[PDB]
């Protein structure tokens, strides 16, 4: 999407591994607020926006 | 009411262990309360703060 019309998709009632996209060569950006991306493979969250 | 004057000394300290153990709930201005969540959530550097 444009960034003045964002796309919002709801992610939930499922296994997420973050490592999975940390650990990509891929990206040019992974920054983390409020937490660590190397422990959010042990968090539980109630629901994630991407 | 005879034995207020006891009874005084008792509530002043059970209403100030009370309190003591509430304040353990508040965040101060940090994300959590709750150390746990702070160590579970956050790398050394951040979470010192």
């Amino acid at each position: 999407a444009s960034v003045y019309a964002w796309n919002r998709k709801r992610i939930s009632n499922c296994v997420a591994d973050y490592s999975v996209l940390y650990n990509s060569a891929s990206f040019s950006t992974f920054k983390c607020y409020g937490v660590s991306p190397t422990k959010l493979n042990d968090l539980c969250f109630t629901n994630v926006y991407a | 009411s005879a034995l207020g004057k006891l009874q005084d000394v008792v509530n002043q300290n059970a209403q100030a262990l009370n309190t003591l153990v509430k304040q353990l709930s508040s965040n101060f201005g940090a994300i959590s309360s709750v150390l746990n969540d702070i160590l579970s959530r956050l790398d050394p550097p951040e979470a010192e703060v």
